[PDB]
RNA sequence: GUACGUGAAAUUGCUGAAAGGGAAGCAUUGGAAAUCAGUCUUAC
RNA sequence: UCUAGUGGGCCAUUUUUGGUAAGCAGAACUGGCGAUGCGGGAUGAACCGAACGUGAGGUUAAGGUGCCGGAAUGUACGCUCA
RNA sequence: AGAAGCUCAGACGAGUAGGCAGGCGUGGAGGUUUGUGACGAAGCCUUGGGCGUGAGCCUGGGUCGAACAGCCUCUAGUG
């Protein structure tokens, strides 16, 4: 069914793919690479996280396999309004044992979102 | 551990098998020889090759005979003289190494003044450390080329080609 | 990997020069006597998949990025984990009060714009 | 309007412009050429020698056929002509300029042709009837003209510079 | 004035070429007293430039070069070939270029 | 400015530059002259 | 399995017929040109060599090295005076 | 690891008539993009820059004044 999904929206038409000439962005408001592909697919995955920023604040979104019928509590929030460092630990933290391998994007993606939040 | 790591994994090179081993200078640039300066500032002039550095010659034409100071030259930038060796053995050359030649670290793109050219210069700069070195080194080569007739007036004169003549016929 | 192109020079179109009813946009010579269609000695060069450049520095700018053409800050906010591959490009239609919003995003973003002036 | 050239700033300058004038823009071209550069008063004079064939307009782009003269070689040419219709014309036009300056405020001593150029007008056609019963074009080449009168008309590397310090500086 | 000339006369003969086609990646060079391919060994890997006068001033100098190597012997009366940092200009043939005397092996 | 939205090309005049001993255009390579971007400056 | 174009050819090697002969007409075998650039034969559709993605270096083919023109006004032995 | 992806190796590359494949461009339709726009859309001019083997595409400056575009599909009086 999550292949189902996949083959529906990755490959065609989806609100947060954003395709140019060559090449594949994926927008999505529960990503972190950037970019369209399964592995990375927030809707095609069911147990999947992100960060993103919001007003000097920063975000980790989880979501499981029990809530997928009901959209509301689907996606789990926490917020982070410290240093990089413990900013980094709780990513290490939420995701030593949850994605696989996001751990490391998502320390790259905390590492952007704080380069913007001080400028 | 570090803060705001690259969003790129990084490449590290392969490891590379380039192993530096010693450089083997031409077999006719032994200390002691008279060789021609080639290019820099003091083309065409002739100089007393005082030791074999890593890569060129520390060398040095007598400063009170030609005024050329004690450098490194590249080996490939010297044609050498079948002129009679200079004993020099007597002369210290332990301490003229790449760190004693060494330029003043910069890792900056500021530089260029006229002030800046008006520092430098002999007059400034120049340590009184390398002036006694020329100093004593001048004073071990000197009676060698005083000894032997028509070298230290040789030394002082400058290498020039003339009309017909053919580098590859002549020999030095 | 430095940036190498096969061919700098445009392929202009046959005589395109002679003729202003002809432009210098490539077209194939079909003419059965066509000295160009059959590579005559002196004759222009035709487009061929050997000119193809390397497919690492393939539609590279001459700094190694790849200009990403932008229209809003979220266009920007897309090349947010890809700022050492790609350069922002403000759109011409972009209005001045969205291009200093986009140029603003994208220096805070630390990507390069290279029509930012 | 506006004129072609980047002067006509009115602060030192004056300009006129004639429009659809019936006269060949051929001739007009030339006189325009001839006339280019000289001071406004020897132009008066140059204008009105030519319409009592006392000067002569070189013809230099449309000279076929053109006949030779002795009143070409002041400008090294031979074939010249004295169109009296476009000298009129530019006479008037001149006239207008002067007037010009005059308004403005300018000094007529120093005025000179900074600026004059003849465009083609729109044809305004006629017939003209042909053997076989043919008809053809009978076109007329109007100009327009336009006239402006106005005053007047290291790094050193580190060898470099030690090069020349030593040399200069020392000696 | 005879002090100085540290290097050896040459002049541009041509491009390297066949009959009809020619290649200026490459040039052809006389060398002055290198008449056999067994003399032009010895300049073979020498350091030859262009020097040439600009009205322009370059860094404040009106002399601006174009350097090169001697690479190959060419033919049998002591020609050489020449490759050049900037293909040499098809104006030069019959000018003069000046051979170094390094990197010297001598 | 009614010869009126925008205003292309052919073609034309002016200006600046350049070229030219019975065509011109083109391709290739570099020179000259004009013009211009990248890169850098930093980050650790 | 379905379908395109084609159903005017031409040249050379060798064999051969008609012909006074022909840059003529007709065939056989093969190779080519047509559909093919490139090196060479000054020049040329089929001759010689070689068949072609974009380039760098090296080396050759056919053919050349007095100058035009890249490359010995080379070597050896004669012949030739027009 | 847009598995329609990534990776390794080898051979190879002429072409009219003709066949096939993948792409570029145009008008209109459905969906989509918190899409661009009178703080200048479309169009036009350009000895500016950039991308692509190419069809082309983007952009700086100038002019201009009311609409237009990216992507997925549909379509045709489409070069």
């Amino acid at each position: 069914q999550d292949e189902v999904i996949w083959q529906v929206v990755g490959h065609e038409f989806c609100s947060y793919r954003i395709k140019g000439e060559a090449q594949n962005f994926c927008r999505n408001e529960y990503n972190v690479t950037g970019l369209c592909n399964r592995q990375s697919c927030p809707l095609a995955n069911s147990r999947y996280a992100t960060v993103r920023e919001d007003n000097g604040k920063l975000y980790l979104y989880m979501k499981t396999i029990e809530r997928a019928h009901f959209p509301s509590k689907l996606w789990q929030r926490i917020k982070l309004s410290k240093n990089y460092a413990k900013a980094l630990e709780q990513i290490d933290q939420q995701l030593l044992y949850w994605p696989g391998r996001q751990i490391h994007r998502c320390k790259q993606r905390l590492t952007r979102l704080t380069q913007y939040l001080l400028k | 551990a570090a803060k705001y790591y690259p969003a790129y994994r990084e490449n590290v090179p392969k490891k590379a098998r380039k192993a530096v081993r010693p450089t083997k200078l031409r077999a006719s640039l032994a200390p002691g020889t008279v060789c021609i300066l080639l290019a820099g500032r003091f083309r065409g002039k002739r100089v007393v090759v005082l030791s074999q550095l890593e890569d060129t010659l520390v060398v040095t034409g007598p400063y009170k005979v030609n005024g050329v100071p004690i450098r490194r030259v590249n080996h490939r930038y010297v044609i050498a003289t079948s002129a009679p060796k200079i004993d020099v053995s007597g002369v210290s050359v332990e301490k003229f190494t790449k760190a004693y030649f060494a330029k003043q670290k910069r890792s900056g793109p500021v530089k260029k003044d006229e002030a800046f050219f008006a520092e430098n210069a002999p007059k400034n700069a120049l340590p009184a450390e390398r002036i006694a070195d020329q100093k004593a080194v001048d004073a071990k080569l000197l009676p060698a080329i005083k000894a032997i007739p028509n070298m230290k007036e040789y030394l002082a004169a400058s290498f020039a080609l003339s009309n017909g003549d053919r580098p590859h016929l002549m020999k030095f | 990997v430095n940036i190498i192109k096969k061919r700098t020079k445009p392929f202009k179109r046959h005589q395109s020069d002679r003729f202003k009813r002809v432009g210098e946009s490539w077209r194939k010579p079909r003419g059965i006597d066509s000295c160009v269609r059959r590579r005559f000695r002196g004759t222009i060069s035709m487009p061929k998949i050997g000119y193809g450049n390397n497919k690492k520095t393939r539609y590279c700018m001459p700094n190694g990025l790849k200009a990403f053409l932008v229209r809003n800050v979220s266009d920007v906010e897309l090349l947010l984990m890809h700022n050492k591959t790609y350069a922002a490009e403000i759109a011409g239609n972009v209005s001045a009060r969205k291009r200093v919003e986009i140029v603003e995003k994208a220096r805070a973003l630390g990507v390069k714009v290279t029509n930012a002036g | 309007v506006r004129y072609s050239a980047s002067p006509a700033l009115e602060t030192k300058c004056a300009k006129a412009r004639g429009a659809y004038l019936r006269t060949h823009f051929k001739n007009s071209r030339e006189v325009a050429f001839t006339i280019n550069g000289m001071s406004l008063k020897k132009a008066f004079i140059f204008l009105d020698n030519v319409k009592e064939h006392k000067q002569a307009v070189p013809f230099r782009r449309f000279n076929g056929g053109v006949g030779r003269t002795a009143q070409g070689k002041e400008f090294g040419v031979t074939q010249a002509r004295w169109p009296v219709k476009s000298v009129k014309f530019f006479y008037d036009l001149l006239k207008n300029a002067e007037a010009n300056a005059e308004a403005k405020g300018l000094d007529m001593d120093k005025l000179i042709i900074k600026h004059v150029q003849v465009n083609a007008a729109p044809k305004q056609r006629r017939r003209t009837y042909r053997a076989h019963g043919r008809v053809t074009a009978y076109l007329s080449s109007p100009s327009h003209i336009e006239i402006i009168v106005a005053e007047e008309e290291s790094r050193v590397s580190l060898k470099q510079g030690a090069k020349a310090r030593n040399l200069a500086a020392r000696k | 004035a005879q002090g100085h000339r540290l290097y050896v006369k040459a002049k541009h003969l041509s491009f390297q070429r066949s009959k009809h086609v020619i290649h200026p990646g490459t040039s052809i060079v006389k060398i002055e007293g290198c008449d056999s391919k067994e003399e032009a060994q010895f300049y073979l890997g020498k350091r030859v430039c262009y020097v040439y006068k600009s009205s322009k001033a370059v860094r404040g100098s009106k002399i601006r070069v174009i350097w090169g190597t001697i690479a190959r012997p060419h033919g049998n009366s002591g020609a050489v070939r020449a490759r050049f940092v900037h293909n040499l200009p098809a104006k030069t043939f019959g000018s003069s270029l000046r051979v170094m005397l390094y990197p010297s092996n001598i």
